[PDB]
């Protein structure tokens, strides 16, 4: 169950900048 | 956090803040990792030269806050501490090298909306993330600049190679130590500053989707100076001896 | 200026 946020990953709804961590990501 | 941005409702639900009794007054960030365990900087409780020692007694644990300042009642939850245990290297003589604590609360919080526990890294997921240039995220209630935010901020900084980490300073850096924040070149600020130190800098799988937690504010030179760096534990490094103490 | 919190705590 850890990292895994109630209000967002949970409802499929993502933060305004969590996108800029992935593209970060390779 | 310097030049960040308040963040969403629910943003960083591990997102912990070290509360002193009296004064009342927010001694530091730290973090969620199970019902019943907050982690943290060690200096956040100990820094002899400066001749601070906390003790349990001393403080409290405010879980699912947003607001800095506000009792948010019905929002978030205050324990008590049963224990506290400092690294037995954390080396404060020098250089903050293993700059982490664990804190064991007197009752287990219950997760809601707003509060939820972040994943500590495995072996390959810290292979994987912890990576020049790749970015993850601090959160805190700290200064401005180097100036209180009304509520919880938010910046995302790219982790910076081990040698411009090194050659940003004279404090001899070691294994358990890690750098983030842009270079004077880029186009781009942002830092933990005071009130900051013994937060998360998280990061998000690309491959599970999970939160997990790669860093604590540990030390930086001021806040937001060009050419300098925010240095973080090395969660992972120091996972070993984590287990240890929940274990034992 | 932080808000009193509860005596209970
Ligand atoms: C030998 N060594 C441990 C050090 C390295 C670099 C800077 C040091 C600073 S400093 O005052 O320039 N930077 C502060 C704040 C950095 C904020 N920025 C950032 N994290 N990017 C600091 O690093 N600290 C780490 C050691 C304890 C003091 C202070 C943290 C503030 C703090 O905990 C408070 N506790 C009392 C008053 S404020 C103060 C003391 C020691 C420092
Ligand atoms: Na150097
Ligand atoms: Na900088």
């Amino acid at each position: 169950d850890c990292g895994l946020r109630p209000l967002f990953e949970k409802k499929s709804l993502e933060d305004k900048t969590e996108r800029e961590l992935l593209e970060s990501y390779i | 956090i310097v030049e960040g941005s308040d963040a969403e409702i629910g943003m960083s639900p591990w997102q912990v803040m070290l509360f002193r009794k009296s004064p009342q007054e927010l001694l530091c960030g730290a973090s969620l990792i199970s019902d019943r365990w907050v982690l943290t900087a060690a200096h956040c409780l100990l820094y002899p030269p400066w001749d601070k020692n906390f003790t349990e007694n001393d403080l409290l644990v405010r879980i699912g806050k947003h607001s800095r300042t506000r009792y948010e009642r019905n929002i978030e939850k205050i324990s008590m501490l049963e224990k506290i245990y400092i690294h037995p290297r954390y080396n404060w003589r020098e250089n903050l090298d293993r700059d982490i604590a664990l804190m064991k609360l007197k009752k287990p919080v219950a997760f809601s909306d707003y509060i939820h526990p972040v994943c500590l890294p495995d072996r390959e997921t810290a292979a994987s993330l912890l990576q020049a240039g790749y970015k993850g995220r601090v959160t805190g209630w700290g200064n401005l600049k180097e100036g209180q935010p009304s509520v919880l901020q938010v910046v995302n900084l790219p982790i910076v190679e081990r040698p411009v980490c090194k050659d940003s300073t004279r404090i001899r850096i070691t294994d358990n130590m890690f750098c983030a924040g842009y270079k004077p070149d880029e186009g781009k600020r942002g830092d933990a500053c005071e009130g900051d130190s013994g937060g998360p800098f998280v990061m998000k799988s690309p491959f599970n989707n999970r939160w997990y937690q790669m860093g604590i504010v540990s030390w930086g030179e001021g806040c937001d100076r060009d050419g300098k760096y925010g240095f973080y534990t090395h969660v992972f490094r120091l996972k070993k001896w984590i287990q240890k103490v929940i274990d034992q | 200026d932080f808000e009193e919190i509860p005596e209970e705590y």
